């Protein structure tokens, strides 16, 4: 996922997700820095593992 | 967690809970809401660092 402007509204505070926390990055004001590229992996894991 | 940075030679103990998002968290924890004082793990099963 390249050449974006990433609006993290629905991921952070409009969320319905079991967790939202990022290793080594403060997930509260992640808007005011950026990186070369960011990706998206998706797999199917049951609610214990 | 803290709303703002500290001033020099100041100390402040307040065991309130820290909110980020759109939820009033007064006395009760929940989503976008955390408890600040999380402790250390010091073991002799480690190296220097």
């Amino acid at each position: 996922i390249s050449n974006c402007v990433a609006d993290y509204s629905v991921l952070y505070n409009s969320a319905s997700f079991s967790t939202f926390k990022c290793y080594g990055v403060s997930p509260t004001k992640l808007n005011d820095l950026c990186f070369t590229n960011v990706y998206a992996d998706s797999f199917v894991i049951r609610g214990d593992e | 967690f803290r709303k703002s940075n500290l001033k020099p030679f100041e100390r402040d103990i307040s065991t309130e809970i820290y909110q980020a998002g759109s939820t009033p968290c007064n006395g009760v924890e929940g989503f976008n809401c955390y408890f600040p004082l999380q402790s250390y793990g010091f073991q002799p099963t480690n190296g220097v660092g």
